[PDB]
């Protein structure tokens, strides 16, 4: 949106039930998580991708 | 009688002697293992074969 014209709220109110994709936040799916229950309890694990 | 490095009078007692200042710190790692819920305390003791 152009901030000089409209606010964020007024812009979203034209279609508040619209969805956008997000590749900046992804969802990794490995068999270890589903089958190894030790990886379903990770909490803020410092890892590199 | 097959040892010639007896340097004090406490080396002959039934109970052993500790000369060094053992520094043993225990920290909890999370992610790997299998334990039961509760609190746990670790005890240490030297013993000659």
């Amino acid at each position: 949106y152009n901030p000089s014209t409209t606010n964020a709220k007024d812009f979203v109110d034209g279609s508040p039930s619209e969805f956008l994709v997000d590749e900046n936040i992804v969802t990794m799916h490995s068999p270890d998580v589903e089958f190894d229950d030790r990886l379903q309890n990770i909490t803020n694990g410092k890892f590199k991708l | 009688i097959t040892k010639d490095d007896y340097n004090n009078a406490d080396d002959f007692d039934f109970v052993g002697t500790i000369h060094t200042s053992s520094k043993i710190e225990v920290s909890k790692v999370n992610g790997s293992g299998a334990f039961g819920q509760g609190v746990i305390q670790y005890a240490f003791t030297y013993y000659n074969k």
